RNA sequence: UUGACGAUCAUAGAGCGUUGGAACCACCUGAUCCCUUCCCGAACUCAGAAGUGAAACGACGCAUCGCCGAUGGUAGUGUGGGGUCUCCCCAUGUGAGAGUAGGUCAUCGUCAAGCU
RNA sequence: UCCUAAAGAGUAACGGAGGAGUACGAAGGUGCGCUCAGACCGGUCGGAAAUCGGUCGCAGAGUAUAAAGGCAAAAGCGCG
């Protein structure tokens, strides 16, 4: 899926999640999104199921940017394992979203058309998100 | 210096030398 | 395209959040070319119409601070990012004479039929919009018509082709680039 | 004998032809670093004392041969090895060797060797390289060995290119 | 594949801040290769450590082109 | 130039040895026609004695000599003395110290001017 | 009209344009003689102007790049208390960064030297 | 040596990343000189790239040895 090509460094912290979004809160290239209400993390594979979803419910037309892309690292230790031996292997990607931030946009499509296209991008993914024009 | 080593006095030497060792003192161009 | 305000003066965090909640009120200033900048509280009711205006970004608005009238032109938006609306306003005095500076909406007025649609399987992708402007304060430009109705399945269409009317210039003319406006390209 | 050539013939013809203003806009020929040698087979080193007392016998001044910086082109030198030779040549004894070459030089090419594939760079100097046969001041031509060739890169004084034509074009570069 | 192994942290620092009296070899400045030049009065020492000579007041002075930092002491 | 700014480079680090150590500063200036000379206080700031050649009472046509600059350093050695000034320092001013740079400061030695 | 040495380090920079000689300065002539080149009077040095202000250097103009940069708002944060408590909110003290209005073709000191 | 380490010092974990158990009689002292990599165009058999010439550079090179902090009086390079 999205992930970098090569990395720096191989394994990284977590820290937190903290503030609200004030770049990445505007509308650049389309003419709708869907800009995400409530912070979260995004894990990579739903960013392919809420893409597939979208890409088949225009069929004609239209141009789709995604905005955001996973570049942290995050580890899990495997099974019957007692705690602390090092530190577990890298499963997955992982984005970081903080409310105002836009997660998809379309445009050259209708705005009937694709409100009912982000809904089904919508129950793909954990966050609560919201519909948004152009200004 | 003095480390260079001359051949100027025959660089200084006869210029329209006939045309018999430089082989031309009539033209430049061999043709 | 009126407005009306007041005077604001209490200046902080504290008394500028009590703003918000209390009395629905919307901090701004007027800074201009002649004088000093002067603070103002407007109405989250009424920015709300003017907000929802489609050419009064680049248009010039008529504000009654007092019973003081001023012909005041905005260039500014802090919004909220999450729930989204309007904050501080931040808009300017307009003298008869210093240039000015403000952005422009575009509108693609005729691409209905255009030979890259009707002739080859056709799509219009508008990359830009909000094109900026120079211009003398006495003759507005509302908006710039672009037509792309005409040539191509395959051309780009940059600044150097859409034309500013009535002696209008350009900034990014000014700096050594010339932007890509429209594209006209085939579907997937 | 070519300097006084220059300096009381040539000196004022350029002056009203590239419409100069002063004496001092007029281009001069400054120096000959010239060239000699690539490096061809010289993991060994012997060579170039053969190739320096041929450039040494041929010009009055001694080569100053040149080490390798950081090499790639074609070899892995470990570089600090002689390579190079890079005779300069000036003022006094420069129109002494200019008048070796293209007076006397002609006949020993053969075949038209002048500006007859070269061009020159966008800052007025001319470059040029030899294989063949020069006129040697003093007879010097069964040397018998492997001949190594060499460039004459010249470097004058010009602005543009063109300033570069006209300049020693009475000296008749062939064309 | 396994890593411990910090060092033993060599206490650099600042000693002798803004306004302080000082004698002929306080230090003033540890230092890890001239964040501060020698300004008026120091010594620039061999891991360029810093020491005063003379005695006063330090300063902490930007001065010149590069604007390099320059701890000089005032005799005020 | 390519030659005013090198020499400036080649100044730059005896000139500010000699600020550090606070020492009454010598400086010279050669041109190609004749030669200056100054004595500048301890601050870098403030000339105390000064003599050349293009005062109007010793331009002989000829300056510009080793002969011309024997002559500087003589008269300058005692307006520094009438001055009252000894322990002083020679800056050469990225200037090669072998001709006219030289033989002036041999005149400085001779008038009782001392380094 | 200049020349040296500083003060201050871009609001002092870069770019473009204009302009200055016979006082200064620079290029210049020749290296015989000092002296120099891992080769070369290029650089270094010496005896010296003619010749020239072309180049260089200084001055004078342009905000085109650069560089400084308000006010207001916003982020964060010390103490006290809250709440739906992996995050925020209230009282109170504090308050950027980014961006906007706009600015900038510097300002001085010491001598010799040009009304001076 | 860096990070965790909360803008003074200090500070843990079978917490994340790397290195040493030496070299040098000049690779030390001192005086005198001198600037990088790269880009590009011209140039004999190299040739994407050797040497040479040139413009543009504005440390992006270098530093005996890991990384961090530095370096135009260059702490980098050459000669007596």
């Amino acid at each position: 899926m999205l992930q970098p090509k090569r990395t720096k460094f191989r394994k990284q912290m977590t820290g937190h999640n903290r503030g609200l979004a004030h770049r990445g809160s505007k509308v650049s290239f389309g003419e709708y999104a869907l800009k995400a209400t409530s912070r979260g993390r995004l894990t990579a594979r739903q960013i392919e199921s809420a893409r597939r979803a979208l890409t088949r419910h225009v069929k004609r037309g239209g141009k789709i940017w995604i905005r955001v892309f996973p570049d942290k690292p995050v580890t899990k230790k495997p099974l019957e394992v007692r705690m602390g031996k090092g530190k577990g292997g890298v499963e997955y990607w992982v984005a970081q979203i903080q409310p105002g931030k836009v997660l998809y946009e379309i445009e050259g499509v209708s705005e009937e058309l694709a409100r009912e296209a982000f809904a089904l991008a919508a129950a793909k993914l954990p966050l609560a998100t919201s519909f948004v024009k152009r200004t | 210096k003095a480390d260079i080593h001359p051949t100027y006095e025959a660089i200084e030497a006869t210029c329209s030398c006939g045309n018999v060792i430089k082989t031309r003192s009539t033209l430049c161009k061999p043709i | 395209f009126i407005v009306n305000a007041q005077v604001r003066s209490d200046l902080g965090k504290g008394a500028s959040r009590r703003l918000r909640r209390n009395a629905g009120l919307v901090p701004a200033v007027v800074y201009g070319g002649d004088k000093e900048p002067q603070s103002v509280t407007l109405e989250l009711r009424e920015i709300a119409k003017l907000l929802e205006n489609e050419a009064a970004f680049s248009h010039v608005i008529a504000l009654n601070v007092g019973g003081v009238k001023e012909t005041v032109l905005i260039k500014a938006l802090q919004r909220h990012p999450a729930k989204g609306f309007v904050m501080h306003a931040d808009f300017l005095r307009v003298v008869a004479d210093h240039k000015l500076t403000a952005h422009v909406p575009l509108h693609f007025i005729n691409e209905e039929v255009a030979v890259g649609v009707k002739q080859a399987g056709g799509e219009i992708s508008h990359t830009i919009s909000e094109v900026e402007v120079s211009c003398l304060p006495k003759d507005l430009p509302e908006f710039i018509e672009v037509d792309m109705a005409k040539v191509e399945l395959g051309q780009i269409v940059h600044l150097s082709d859409l034309k500013a009317p009535k002696g209008v210039e350009l900034v990014q003319l000014a700096h050594g680039n010339d932007l890509a406006v429209a594209n006209i390209h085939a579907s997937r | 004998r070519l300097k006084e050539l220059y300096r009381k013939e040539i000196a004022p013809k350029l002056k009203e032809e590239l419409q100069l203003a002063n004496v001092m806009e007029v281009p001069r020929v400054t120096k000959i670093t010239l060239n000699m040698g690539l490096g061809e087979a010289v993991g060994d080193k012997k060579i170039i004392e053969n190739a320096v007392a041929d450039l040494e016998k041929i010009t009055g001044q001694k080569p100053v041969v040149t080490y390798a910086r950081k090499s790639i082109a074609g070899f892995k030198i470990r570089e600090g090895w002689p390579i190079g030779v890079k005779v300069t040549l000036r003022s006094d004894r420069m129109y002494e060797f200019l008048d070796r070459l293209l007076s006397i030089s002609l006949p020993r090419v053969r075949d038209f060797r002048g500006l007859n594939a070269k061009s020159f760079d966008g800052r007025g100097n001319y470059s040029m390289g030899v294989k063949e046969q020069i006129i040697f001041p003093e007879i010097d031509y069964d040397k018998i060995d492997a001949l190594r060739g060499l460039d004459i890169t010249l470097t004058t004084t010009a602005r543009t290119d063109d300033e570069g034509r006209a300049l020693l074009r009475a000296f008749k570069f062939p064309f | 594949t396994r890593n411990g192994r910090d060092s033993e942290s060599k206490r650099l620092g600042v000693k002798l801040f803004g306004g302080q009296a000082v004698k002929a070899g306080n230090i003033l400045v540890r230092l890890r290769g001239t964040k501060f030049h020698a300004g008026y009065g120091v010594g620039l020492g061999k891991d360029h450590t810093l020491f005063a000579k003379v005695d006063g007041v330090v300063k902490f002075e930007t001065k010149g082109a590069f604007g390099r930092k320059y701890v000089s002491i005032v005799a005020a | 130039s390519v030659k005013k700014e090198t020499r400036l480079r080649r100044a730059r680090k005896a000139r500010l040895k000699m600020r550090e150590l606070e020492t009454v500063r010598l400086c010279v200036y050669r041109s190609s026609q004749h030669i200056y000379a100054q004595v500048i206080a301890a601050d870098g700031g403030k000339v105390l004695a000064s003599a050349s050649t293009l005062d109007k009472d010793l331009r002989e046509g000829a300056t510009g000599n080793i002969d011309a600059a024997k002559k500087v350093g003589q008269l300058v050695a005692e307006r520094a003395k009438a001055a009252g000034v000894t322990q002083v320092a020679f800056d050469r001013s990225g200037f090669k110290y072998h001709g006219r740079v030289k033989a002036l400061a041999d005149a400085a030695r001779e008038g009782g001017l001392e380094f």
